[PDB]
């Protein structure tokens, strides 16, 4: 989505964080962070880095982690919601 | 020791030992990892409840954390944690 | 020359942030929190209440423990240096 | 596991359960609390490194982090960790 960022395997953290920060410069408030497989840690590793940067200017609104089906195939996947906070 | 901690092994391996906690009657169990084993931990968290305990596991919190790592010769790095508790509905 | 803040059971750990930020505000660039014995986790709060509040305006830049011997009693402390970024 | 986890029982029962690792040829050990207990973690190494085995161990890395806990019921709260890696020497 607009506000879905799917997190990638061949971007690195600071990438992905530049990819939100352009967002937020353009009026967009929330954004949902989604790691599947080994991108999990990944998910988790650009959250961090816009809280160690924004700090309490964001918020991890919700966070779930759940599986999803793709050719019968089970993929464990990690959702971080996040929110500006002014 | 409620603790089922994230390396680099299959992860299988973390799957049998979570299972064999709650097969114990250990009530609530914790996955923990840091760094890029973050990833093997909620893939543990998934096995389990899908493929050995579907209907029976809920997640009882999430803890989404990050470390300034500071070594005795000065190095500094930040890295990741995560530790999910599960117990049995 | 550099500014140590004894983290104290008198004040809460909201107070003692407030008080590094006038610090800061008065152009102190790093402080070094110390926290003794059951203040020692008292320390890291106001640490990471602080770099909750300003983000990336704040770097831990180093930590050391260790004791030291008050009236033969053998004591911990944690020192947390905090250097003000911009 | 070299991992001793500082939980509500006094500070000599987690520098024994370090002592004992390391007696048994476990070298390097993590000592890991959160919250409150973070004062215990730092007072437990301290114990050995003066005590037990001044000179003998020496401090790796000190990881200093926050977490954000999150409930079923979607509330928050963060909470303060530490972990202390500690080695013979």
């Amino acid at each position: 989505k607009l506000n879905e960022i799917v997190v990638r395997k061949t971007k690195n953290v600071e990438d992905h964080v530049l990819d939100v920060i352009v967002l937020f410069n353009q009026g967009i408030d929330e954004v949902i962070l989604k790691g599947t497989g080994r991108e999990i840690s990944k998910a988790v590793d650009v959250y961090n880095s816009l809280k160690d940067r924004l700090g309490d200017g964001v918020q991890l609104v919700n966070v779930q982690t759940g599986s999803e089906v793709r050719d019968r195939r089970r993929i464990s996947y990690i959702l971080l919601r996040l929110k500006r906070v002014y | 020791s409620n603790v089922v901690l994230i390396g680099k092994k299959p992860v299988m391996n973390y799957v049998l030992a979570a299972l064999t906690l709650l097969n114990q009657g250990v009530s609530e169990i914790v996955i923990k990892a840091r760094g890029r084993a973050i990833s093997k931990a909620v893939d543990t968290v998934e096995i389990v409840r899908n493929r050995f305990l579907p209907d029976k596991i809920e997640i009882k919190e999430i803890r989404v954390g990050s470390q300034v790592v500071t070594s005795q010769d000065g190095r500094q790095s930040r890295v990741s944690t995560i530790e999910i508790a599960i117990r049995k509905k």
